[PDB]
RNA sequence: GCUAAACCUAGCCCCAAACCCACUCCACCUUACUACCAAACCUUAGCCAAACCAUUUACAUAAAGUAUAGGCGAUA
RNA sequence: GCUACCUAAGAACAGAUUUAUAGGUAGAGGCGACAAACCUA
RNA sequence: CCUCCGCAUAAGCCUGCGUCAGAUCACUGACAAUUAACAGCCCAAUAUCUACAAUCAACCAACAAGUCAUUAUUACCCUCACUGUCAACCCAACAGGCAUGCUCAUAAGGAAAGGUUAAAAAAAGUAAAAGGAAACAUCACCUCUAGCAUCACCAGUAUUAGAGGC
């Protein structure tokens, strides 16, 4: 978007994020706090608790992840409750919707100890690249059905290796297949 | 936009005794 | 504006068309907008054992009270007129029901010992459940307003009040929460404020006729 | 007055690129507004 | 108007922290060490100005004489520039005379 | 600057303030204020 | 047969055409060349009936019932066109060896700077060839303090940069 | 044929062809009342009207006859919040009228909600004689 | 006066108007009585082949797997080329193997390219 | 009471170091952003200061601001 | 590119006329029925 | 009731009172437009003819002395591409101009009175007795310089070319 434009936990390229934040305004940036590159520890949908705030020590799980805000939204919790479809003359209704978290104001929950576990994404022999716990040895991997259509190819159909390797152009074996039949050659000309 | 610590607070002081005298307290 | 049909279509005359954002969250919301059930008052075991799956841990007859006190508690919520324990003890379904019409306005309302004990009569069932209990307590209640007028309710005289009162608890970590109150067609008539408020007519513009 | 009553062929003949870029003065024009950084490099 | 609204960020300032803790250790440096190299050369500063504090107008004279062949032409046109203004200024209107 | 020049409103409320029952538009800016009030004093 | 210029009419006003993901470049590149144009006909037919569809949709001024069809069917055409590239690359490679798959050059302009310039198919040669000898492609001395200047403006915009990350770190590790 | 070179012809050289032609095209309704023998398209910025003649043939063998092209200016008053001229995308159109006597027409194409549905009917609205006490209590 | 917009057609009089065009590629020449004569040898050609019985539909259905995205190395398809025909005649000059001197009698030549996009 | 005020933080500042910029396809010295037929170097000048004006006059530390030169008048 | 003067090549009705269009004369200048007038407030 | 305008092309600008909705004497966003025979955009070599104006062009009558033509020989086969087309439009004061073709008020086009009242001073018009003002250029002429050619003078030769005077 713009430079510094201020991204938020609305869609990033949504209207209401237009009514949100416009692309006239040049708005005052919030202060990102870098963590290393492979060390976005939230994944989505996992089980973590938030240390911190109203209905800390509960479980809840982080569905929405904005790295660009670097907060982490662990629904189950931490949400007000504000009225929707406000109307000219309908009464609404109240709908519990729920904000962001920091990355450090949440901590990810011990898949086998059921508690507050700071890992580190470190290497196995299997993986590469894994969140292994320090207070247990435990690794925390990342959580989680097509009717094929009209113009669906099946895999059946593209389990075919049927790009045979020729010394021929692309547009040769086209017209070696299309029966193209040339009679004249391009004239030689020079680069002026 | 002066940047300076001391003259808020002297600025300040003069509110709060405005809004002293806005409404005394009981 | 009149509903989002209505917005819908001055939307396309004023051709603004809404751009679908593919958005994998969505609201998580724990209040239904009903009951699964509404008992009518003056065989539900199905739904006990449908609940008792998830809890195991349910005593009815010691259920009722604690939740008078929330209900209670919602009386608090009136007389602290603190919204913060009323979000922590109601369904949203209930805030709006509990607090729109209530916000803005002094009420000093209290329970006080029931005329008639409340019995638990229902039981319901993505899955929250729904009990009411029917209360017959004394009431203590009046309108008070930016006026300062308090204008509905007696001023210190407790009242028979009976209502079916219905709690619901959904199903993760949380506990029962108000839901609705059941009121009977046969339900006696309100008392009124002291103020007299007119109806206005249907209003005819100087063109048309009055029938 | 009407002064300025110009044409399009003869605005680009007395302003255009080729004949600001015929003699190496014109170029030195075309690097100043270059360095200048505008976007009507010419006319 | 022209007076702030609110008190201002607290200074939060640690007055004892590491990178002035040290000011001036280690920078009694020439006769508290033998002689072995003197302060005028401990500072870490520009290369135009490291210890000959003239005037304004010797400020630029040295900046010239030590680094313009190392300067993009606006610079180079800058220095030059005050530099005419400066030998103009020493020497023609003042208090004194 | 290193430093500009801060105390204004706490300057000039030290000006007004000897002189604020005048008439006219002078009950409220500073140069009125000098003029009068140093006539005044 | 106009008729597949719009698109299927049996889909009309179901709100979304179920529609597979782009076919992958490696899966594709599995393909032949013949397969290969069939693949290019079927993606041209369908983008059409995409364009058609988008443009309608503005005409009736009304939300579109796929609107990712249409970038995923633009998305498995550029692949095509990506394998397509790759094999006339490959044959580039072997049969000759050239680098920029047009015949070209690195040199100086007019305006002093260092660019590569693109030959162009001509049929009259370089020693006769009357538009390309007025291309002045030359430059004496009177080049050298706009050249120059040029380097201090990138050099300006080096250590601005340069000077904002640094002490935009300087004021993230204040942070911490 | 967009977006290159196409190779120097001669004086008797061989017929240059395509292999896959990028040139897209996008025929839309008409916009005024127009006669029934011609459809016409938004053709991108590049192809020649027999171009297009070929374009049709090869897609769907159609008998083009007729064509058409004129250059739609993309208009230049509206501006951004720099309030600078931003010309809109210019377009040229064109038109292909059919032989043998067919005509077609447009297609007529384009011909969590519950609970506030048990909410925005289920209203139960403020009663006259209520005069804005709320309803929640029931005494 | 105005100088920002681009030069598209519309700029002056007729003839400035007449020489520049759009992003066409021309076609014809121009002969006597300002009379255009367009060969069909400059034409494009654009000679598609039938669609009819080719299995491989337009989108590719999401139940198949994923793969790796293997780039069309140069020395990768070389030797997957050149790897039989170079066995079997070390077993057994490279015209043999089909090295190209010059291109300068195939129709699709690569340095210059004359094919089409 | 309104208009209003006020707010940090965009990024600029100088330095340190370090030698940098130039190919999505395309087109681009003709009317630059259009695919096509028969020529380069040649001394910067000038004021200012002489209380006006003229020769004269600038465009690491140390010797040393001494030796050279001045309508021997201003200084360099 | 207005205007002054000139060239090229058109136009109107009665000349020391005006004008659609291109082009040329650059200040230490050109131009000037010489007004010590003009050449973009 | 106005119309010495108006309608077109030219130039020149650049979609600029088209459509569906907002609310800003009571403009903004999105969508749609202008489908060429007119006009440009051109013209395969080498040589060679091209004195006999135009004015209704036949006379008279001239001067300022004329604004338009191929031919010879060789080579050559394939056809309809591209781009302008709209509009209440352009330059300036915060009075005016615009080249050319038709209609000389007309088939087209246009509205000087926001509403009232009926003051003076002013502006415009009507009416008023009785009187009726109570220097530069230049033809002509003279003088002087210059005996002659390939970028002006001049494609000229002292009855010429240039410079001064009245
Ligand atoms: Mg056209
Ligand atoms: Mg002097
Ligand atoms: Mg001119
Ligand atoms: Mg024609
Ligand atoms: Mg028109
Ligand atoms: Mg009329
Ligand atoms: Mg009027
Ligand atoms: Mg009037
Ligand atoms: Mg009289
Ligand atoms: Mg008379």
């Amino acid at each position: 978007l713009p430079p510094h434009y201020r991204y938020g936990m609305s869609p990033p390229g949504s209207v209401a994020d237009k009514r949100k934040n416009p692309p006239w305004i040049r708005r005052r940036p919030v202060v990102v706090e870098p963590i290393s590159d492979e060390d976005w520890y939230l994944f989505c949908g996992d089980t973590v608790e938030i240390l911190e705030g109203k209905d800390a020590g509960k479980q809840g799980k982080v569905v929405q992840v904005i790295r660009q805000r670097n907060w982490v939204v662990v629904g189950g919790l931490n949400t007000h409750y504000r009225y929707i479809g406000k109307t000219m003359d309908y009464r609404g209704t109240m709908i519990p919707s729920e904000a962001p978290l920091l990355h450090r104001q949440v901590k990810l929950v011990d898949p086998m100890d059921r508690k507050p576990t700071e890992i580190e994404w470190r290497f196995t022999e299997a993986g590469e690249r894994v969140r292994v716990s320090t207070r247990s040895g435990r690794i925390i991997p990342k959580p989680e059905t097509w009717i094929d259509g009209p113009k669906d190819t099946s895999v059946e159909d593209a389990l075919e290796r049927t790009y045979v390797p020729c010394l021929k152009t692309l547009q040769e074996e086209v017209m070696e297949a299309m029966g193209i039949k040339e009679t004249r050659k391009y004239k030689k000309v020079y680069w002026y | 936009v002066k940047k300076g610590f001391r003259a808020a607070f002297r600025f300040q002081k003069e509110l709060e005794r405005q809004r002293l005298l806005r409404c005394p307290p009981p | 504006f009149k509903t989002e049909k209505e917005f819908m279509q001055h939307a396309r005359k004023a051709g603004l068309v809404i751009p679908p954002e593919k958005s994998d969250r969505s609201i998580h919301l724990a209040c239904t907008a009903g009951i699964f059930d509404a008992y009518v008052p003056p065989a539900s075991q199905v739904s006990i054992r449908r609940i008792k799956d998830y809890d195991a841990n349910f005593k009815i007859k010691d259920f009722p009270e604690k939740a008078k006190d929330i209900f209670i508690e919602a009386h608090l919520c009136l007389n602290n007129s603190d919204h913060d324990r009323l979000h922590t003890l109601v369904t949203e379904h209930c805030f709006p029901d509990m607090t729109w019409d209530i916000k803005y306005k002094t009420v000093r309302w209290s329970f006080v010992e029931s005329l008639e004990p409340s019995h638990v009569v229902q039981v319901r069932c993505n899955v929250y459940g729904q009990i009411t209990v029917r209360m017959h307590t004394r009431q203590t209640l009046a309108i008070y307003d930016r006026f300062g007028r308090l204008m509905y309710g007696q001023e210190d005289v407790p009242k028979d009040v009976l209502e079916y009162v219905v709690f619901e608890k959904q199903l993760p970590y949380g506990s029962w929460r108000m839901h609705t109150k059941i009121v009977p067609p046969w339900a006696p008539p309100k008392q009124p404020i002291l103020k007299t408020v007119m109806i206005p007519g249907p209003q005819l513009k100087p063109e048309e006729e009055y029938e | 007055g009407n002064e300025y009553q110009p044409s399009n062929i003869k605005r680009k003949n007395k302003h255009g690129w080729v004949r600001r870029l015929s003699t190496p003065a014109g170029v030195q024009v075309i690097l100043r507004r270059m360095l200048k950084g505008r976007k009507s490099l010419s006319h | 108007i022209g007076i702030r609204l609110t008190l201002p960020p607290p200074k939060v300032v640690d007055r004892w922290n590491e990178k002035r803790a040290m000011f001036g250790v280690y920078d009694n440096i020439g006769i508290l060490g033998n002689f072995e190299k003197h302060p005028k050369e401990l500072i870490r500063g520009p290369i135009w100005l490291r210890g000959w504090k003239g005037n304004e107008l010797q400020r630029c004279i040295r900046k010239r004489k030590m680094v313009g062949s190392r300067m993009f032409a606006d610079d180079l046109h800058n220095l030059n520039k005050r530099i005419r203004y400066l030998y103009k200024h020493f020497n023609r209107h003042g208090k004194f005379r | 600057l290193r430093n500009r020049v801060t105390d204004r409103y706490f300057r000039i409320q030290e000006v007004l303030k000897h002189a604020r029952h005048f008439r006219g538009r002078k009950n409220r800016c500073y140069r009125l204020a000098v003029r009068t009030v140093i006539r005044a004093f | 047969g106009l008729e597949e210029f719009f698109d299927d009419p049996k889909n009309w006003g179901q709100e979304k055409v179920k529609s597979g993901a782009a076919w992958t470049c490696q899966q594709l590149r599995n393909k032949s060349n013949e397969d290969l144009h069939k693949l290019w006909y079927v993606l041209l037919k369908e983008r059409n009936m995409l364009l058609t569809l988008e443009q309608e949709a503005k005409r009736q001024r009304l939300p579109m019932p796929s609107p990712e069809r249409l970038d995923k069917v633009v998305d498995s055409m550029d692949a095509l066109d990506k394998v397509v590239q790759e094999r006339e690359d490959a044959l580039r490679l072997l049969q000759t060896g050239q680098e920029r798959a047009r015949p070209g050059a690195w040199r100086r302009d007019i305006f002093g700077r260092i660019i590569w310039h693109k030959f162009k198919q001509w049929v009259i040669p370089w020693h006769l060839n009357k538009r390309y000898n007025r291309k002045r492609f030359f430059a004496l001395p009177y080049v050298d303090h706009f050249l120059r200047l040029e380097r201090e403006k990138r050099a300006r915009i080096k250590a601005r940069k340069e000077n904002l990350e640094r002490k935009k770190a300087k004021i993230l590790l204040k942070k911490f | 044929a967009r977006n290159v070179v196409y190779p120097l012809y001669r004086l008797g050289g061989p017929q240059l062809r395509v292999f896959r032609t990028n040139f897209f095209i996008q025929l839309v309704r008409p916009g005024v009342a127009q006669p029934e023998d011609t459809v016409q398209f938004r053709i991108p910025m590049e192809m020649t009207r027999v171009d297009l003649r070929n374009y049709l043939e090869g897609i769907y063998n159609v008998p083009v006859a007729a064509v058409r092209t004129r250059v739609q200016h993309g208009s230049n008053k509206r501006r951004d919040h720099r309030n600078v001229r931003i010309k809109k995308p210019d377009y040229k159109v064109a038109y292909v009228q059919l032989a043998h006597g067919q005509t077609f027409t447009f297609p007529d194409l384009f011909p969590l909600y519950s609970m506030l549905e048990e909410e925005r009917q289920q209203r139960q609205s403020s009663d006259p004689r209520r005069g804005g006490v709320p309803s929640w209590f029931g005494l | 006066a105005d100088r920002m917009s681009k030069w598209t057609s519309k700029r002056g009089p007729r003839s400035f108007r007449g020489r520049k065009g759009r992003g066409a590629k021309g076609i014809g020449f121009l002969t006597s009585g300002w009379r255009f004569v367009q060969i069909k040898e400059m034409v494009p050609e654009f000679v598609v082949p039938d669609l009819t019985g080719f299995k491989l539909k337009p989108y590719v259905s999401y139940l198949a797997p994923e793969s790796e995205e293997t780039p069309l190395t140069a020395a990768q398809l070389f030797s997957e080329a050149v790897a039989p025909a170079i066995e079997k005649d070390f077993k057994d000059n490279l015209e043999k193997y089909g090295f190209e001197p010059t291109q300068e009698g195939k129709l699709f030549q690569l340095y210059p390219r004359n094919f089409l996009r």
